[PDB]
């Protein structure tokens, strides 16, 4: 329950128009305001007022409003569009203060598939000098954003000390993840290898680091 | 022309005081402008937390209104944010804004700042560098990078170069361990050819902790 409800998730295809909708009593009397956030930047205002539009926002999004209701139009989606939207405006009680949307996260599909780019380090000097050792498997660049972790000593499977991120969304809408094996420096120095295989839409990249 | 730029302590303790201060370059703080503040808990929507123009009326988010003041710097032109009694539910990334005084929007914003409330202690990151070798290269391409482990709380600021790197970096999201602890890897993609020429040093910033370290990256 909000002041301002939209609908928490919506998707459209690459091309295709999709419309975000805002609800509120405030409405009546007061026109939303549109932003659209990325993870991790700042919310960038792209619609206000009476479809009125920001210097620098394409022209594919447009802005409605009718009754107690506004209404963001995204005329063509491309992969860029994909993020959170959020609607916002002043209550109609009180001393007006400014009430935001719970957010409708817009997903774009039909975007091509990406394979995981895997970079593997062994554990440094410095680290292994401090009676530590840390092995670090950064993935990058994988759509969708679905991945699956296993680390191996050796050739056998390894789940102590394995801590995983989830995934997150990079800049050009592709994920991103990162998984951690903590291990003894005797561990480290008394194995051959150790793995990372990453697999992702049934097909794995395995990389693989040795001390010396 | 008008840009924004928070500045935080990023830890407060329960029941303390948060404090924020917005640095306003392009515009003078006495306008008719509503310098505003809006916050985001993780994984969370956003929240209106108050406002405040010519420097005399203020406007709060009702459901904090016994806790917020917005304040006034003219002589650094700048406007700020103080939050008491916090808990919890405080800890979010805070952005300091700017409204019109007719439609409302908020045109302009900061880059956001992050708050976490906790009775835990800071807690400041050791810096290791991730060297590039026969491993880490792929053709005319090598991979190095820089792990910070074991701070907290969030964030850290990781830069390449003191900025002058920007193309091939990707610092990847922390990992939150068992212990309570962050860890997380930034990585620069570079020639390989230039790994016995060009200097490379991670820049890595965890004010929370008062850790500054600039780590330079060798190919062992």
């Amino acid at each position: 329950s909000s002041e301002l409800t939209q609908d928490p998730a919506v998707s459209v295809a690459l091309g295709q128009t999709v419309r975000i909708t805002c609800q509120g009593d405030s409405l009546r009397g007061y026109y939303a305001s549109w932003y659209q956030q990325k993870p991790g930047q700042a919310p960038v205002l792209v619609i206000y007022g009476k479809n009125n539009r920001p210097s620098g926002i394409p022209d594919r999004f447009s802005g409605s409003s009718s009754g107690n209701t506004a209404s963001l139009t995204i005329t063509g989606a491309q992969a860029e569009d994909e993020a959170d939207y959020y609607c916002n405006s002043r209550d109609s009680s009180g001393n007006h203060p400014v009430v935001f949307g719970g957010g409708t996260k817009l997903t774009v599909l039909g975007q091509p598939k990406g394979a995981p780019s895997v970079t593997l380090f062994p554990p440094s000097s410095e680290e292994l000098q401090a009676n530590k050792a840390t092995l670090v498997c950064l993935i990058s660049d994988f759509y969708p954003g679905a991945v699956t972790v296993a680390w191996k000593a050796d050739s056998s499977p390894v789940k102590a000390g394995v801590e995983t991120t989830t995934p997150s969304k990079q800049s050009n809408n592709k994920y991103a993840a990162s998984s951690y094996l903590s291990l003894t420096p005797e561990q480290w120095k008394s194995h051959r290898s150790y793995s990372c295989q990453v697999t992702h839409e049934g097909s794995t990249v395995e990389k693989t680091v040795a001390p010396t | 022309q008008v840009q924004l730029q928070e500045s935080g302590p990023g830890l407060v303790k329960p029941s303390g005081t948060l404090s924020l201060t917005c640095a306003v370059s392009g515009g003078s703080i006495s306008s008719s402008n509503w310098w505003s503040w809006v916050r985001q808990p993780p994984g969370k929507g956003l929240e209106w937390i108050g406002e405040i123009s010519h420097g005399v009326y203020t406007n709060y988010n009702p459901s904090l209104k016994s806790r917020v003041t917005i304040s006034v710097d003219k002589s650094k032109n700048q406007f700020s944010l103080k939050l008491s009694s916090v808990t919890a539910a405080d800890t979010a990334v805070y952005y300091c804004a700017r409204a019109p005084p007719y439609y409302y929007y908020m045109d302009v914003w900061g880059k956001g700042t992050t708050v976490t409330v906790s009775g835990a202690s800071t807690k400041g990151p050791s810096v290791f560098p991730l060297a590039p070798s026969s491993k880490s290269t792929s053709g005319g391409t090598a991979a190095l990078g820089c792990l910070v482990k074991d701070y907290f709380p969030e964030p850290v600021t990781v830069s390449w170069n003191s900025g002058a790197l920007t193309s091939g970096v990707h610092t990847f999201p922390a990992v939150l361990q068992s212990s309570g602890l962050y860890s997380l890897s930034s990585v620069v993609t570079v020639p390989s050819s230039s790994l016995g020429t060009q200097t490379y040093i991670c820049n890595v910033n965890h004010k929370p902790s008062n850790t500054k370290v600039d780590k330079r990256v060798e190919p062992k």
